[PDB]
DNA sequence: GACCACAACCGATTTTCT
DNA sequence: CAGAAAATCGGTTGTGGT
């Protein structure tokens, strides 16, 4: 429960976008990976996996997909990310 | 709360073109939240995107994005 | 050495100016 | 017409900091 909503909006995102962020925050297997890695799997650079990464976040604090979503587990960090400290 | 944003596609408010962006940013127009958006926005310092009816580069408000090739004089 | 944030830089492409 | 110039884009490199 909940964990396929957020898998929703996760699927409005591109495939690289999308697996960044599974990736960065392990949310298929419960390892999260390093950025590195996720290069290793797209085939770039680490801190271009940064730059995705920073933007893709930036998509989901954006109302049009967090606002649905606003009600230490990975999904748990990913929510905690999403929004404040 | 119903959202203008949250009807339609959302990339809209993330679009590529200055145009795409223009029409996000009169969708925002009606939204009974923009105020909020657009501070809470700022007070993060997004990178990009249309927040509050406004268009963000690296934490500040642009105005209009910059097309793709040369500038016209 | 592992990890990553920041800025400068790079080649391609696109657009406009001379 | 033909370049040259200026700008974005997706990406990498270089530097340095925990
Ligand atoms: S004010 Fe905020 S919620 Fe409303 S349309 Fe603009 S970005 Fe979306």
């Amino acid at each position: 429960l909940l964990q396929d909503q957020l898998q929703s909006v996760l699927d409005t995102l591109s495939e690289r976008e999308a697996g960044v962020v599974r990736l960065r925050f392990g949310l298929t297997d419960g390892q999260p990976r390093t950025l590195d890695e996720i290069g290793q799997v797209y085939g770039v650079t680490r801190e271009r996996i940064r730059q995705i990464e920073s933007k893709t976040m930036s998509k989901l604090r954006h109302p049009s997909r967090s606002q649905v979503l606003r009600d230490g587990t990975p999904e748990e960090r990913l929510l905690r990310a999403i929004f404040g400290e | 709360p119903v959202l203008p944003c949250h009807v339609g596609d959302p990339d809209l408010w993330f679009a590529d073109t200055p145009a795409g962006l223009e029409v996000a940013k009169t969708l925002c127009v009606s939204c009974p939240i923009r105020r909020q958006c657009l501070a809470a926005a700022l007070q993060r310092a997004e990178p990009w995107g249309v927040w509050g009816g406004e268009i963000f580069d690296q934490g500040s408000i642009v105005s209009h994005k910059r097309p793709r090739g040369r500038p016209r004089k």
